[PDB]
């Protein structure tokens, strides 16, 4: 008789009784003569609250009436999108087939829930799935006059699973309810998504400590490494995320992986700035001459960022100041090439060389002068660079100047002393540049000095 | 909306992949 009423209290919505009678004691799979359990009644009625509270409960989510109807076939057919939407949410088959061979998708369609049908074509669901009679999704609408849902049917095709799988929306979700249920239907923790990421990757993306340590006790694999070599390891230490950091290191992350790119975490990490995490990878003995397959130091990464706090713990931690990619550009390089001078301030505050080649003789105050970096030229020349170096070619930083046109560096080149009777490989001179890329200003200025 | 995160193109963008990746060494040869 209690669960009479527990059922009762399940097909009219009154959750306060069915949560006592399931404390009293009455069993949570009990189902009517129809073999309509209390999921079955609380998705044909539309009540969503109950069917996530008895899913909680561990009540059975593949449970089959007599006529074979899963609770996600009573939802479809009743046209109950948001039980339906949580149905699928919690892990249930979209492609499970009753007695006679009808399937969520088959009952949506054959009564116009177009929603319905719009949701479980996202998720999955087979319009090919014929039933004992032959009849599809796609037939039976045409049969019954549904213009919506034969259009839909017919422009959707076979466009599959847009969807993440249940585990990803868990995971981005921080839901541990859901994610603990979905992890009692399927046991793997590791599923892969379209892109090839396991749920562990989105966890650690979003920061979400609890699913993830629900998915590390379940056996999740903390070094998975995907096609792209993109470890969760590597998004934590991306996206700033500290405390998952730390938990990565903890369950037993490798930190020497490197992706297909030959990013280590320590790179990920130096390039967005992130300090604190720099400082646990390489306490927990992080290569800090790790390079990339360009040759790029995690200091290259943290000077191109401008990142001036994560070069400090990096030169703190012994990293070569002067380090060369292929291209032989050093810190100093890249911070002349993207302007920032205070990167530059302190490498050469350290004792980084001012006057480092690159593979064409480039010099910082080359290619500061190059990119109207006014003010990492003048660092440089206060800090000893050499204002008539030559490249390979015999351009000084004179020469560079008055071809890009850059004039401010160029009045300020010559107002330090400057030499413009230099002259390339070419035997040309500044003014010869300045002439043969049309700047007026700069040659007027050239002329007025010495030449 | 407010649901596009369940879906992998979405999902795909937010991760960012392309973030992961060493994008090119910046040479700029001043020969014209």
């Amino acid at each position: 008789d209690a669960a009479t009423s527990f059922l009762r209290a399940a097909r009219s919505g009154n959750l306060d009784k069915a949560l006592d009678h399931l404390r009293n004691g009455v069993d949570i799979n009990t189902c009517n003569q129809n073999g309509l359990n209390g999921l079955h009644l609380a998705s044909k009625e539309g009540h969503v609250k109950m069917v996530v509270e008895l899913l909680h409960k561990e009540i059975i989510l593949e449970t089959t009436t007599k006529k074979g109807n899963t609770a996600l076939h009573i939802a479809a057919l009743a046209g109950q999108d948001e039980v339906v939407r949580e149905l699928v949410n919690y892990g249930a088959n979209v492609n499970a087939q009753s007695q006679k061979g009808f399937t969520p998708l088959y009952m949506a369609a054959q009564e116009n829930h177009l929603e319905v049908v719009k949701f479980l074509l996202e998720n999955g669901a087979n319009q090919n799935v014929a039933t004992e009679d032959g009849f599809t999704p796609l037939a039976v609408a045409l049969q019954q006059g549904h213009e919506n849902v034969v259009a839909h049917l017919i422009n959707y095709g076979t466009k599959g699973k847009v969807r993440l799988p249940a585990l990803h929306i868990a995971a981005r979700n921080d839901d541990t309810r859901t994610a603990a249920v979905l992890l009692q239907n399927d046991p793997n923790p590791d599923v892969l998504s379209k892109t090839g990421f396991t749920p562990l990757h989105i966890a650690a993306h979003y920061e979400n400590l609890n699913v993830a340590q629900l998915l590390l006790n379940r056996g999740a694999s903390v070094n998975f490494t995907p096609q792209n070599g993109i470890t969760p390891l590597h998004i934590a230490s991306r996206r700033g995320n500290v405390i998952m950091v730390r938990l990565l290191l903890d369950r037993g992350a490798q930190i020497e992986t490197k992706t297909k790119d030959e990013l280590t975490p320590l790179h990920c990490a130096a390039r967005n700035g992130h300090v604190r995490i720099s400082e646990i990878l390489l306490d927990h003995g992080a290569p800090i001459q790790a390079k990339t397959k360009n040759g790029l130091s995690p200091i290259h990464m943290a000077a191109q960022g401008d990142h001036l706090d994560c070069v400090r713990l990096l030169l703190q931690y012994d990293a070569e100041i002067d380090d060369i990619t292929l291209d032989h550009l050093t810190p100093l390089h890249v911070a002349a090439h993207c302007g920032h001078h205070r990167v530059a301030k302190v490498l050469l505050d350290k004792g980084a060389k001012p006057n480092s080649r690159a593979l064409n003789g480039f010099t910082p105050l080359h290619i500061a002068c190059k990119k109207n970096h006014v003010r990492v030229m003048e660092l440089l020349l206060k800090t000893g660079a050499s204002i008539d170096a030559v490249t390979e070619s015999g351009l000084t930083p004179l020469h560079v100047a008055s071809f890009m046109g850059h004039l401010p560096i160029v009045k300020n080149l010559l107002q330090r002393g400057a030499s413009p009777n230099v002259s390339n490989v070419k035997v040309e001179t500044p003014l010869h540049m300045a002439a043969r890329a049309g700047h007026t200003e700069v040659a007027k200025y050239l002329l007025q000095n010495k030449a | 909306e407010e649901l596009q995160d369940d879906y992998e193109d979405m999902m795909e963008e937010n991760l960012e992949q392309e973030e992961y990746e060493d994008p090119d060494i910046p040479e700029s040869q001043m020969e014209e």
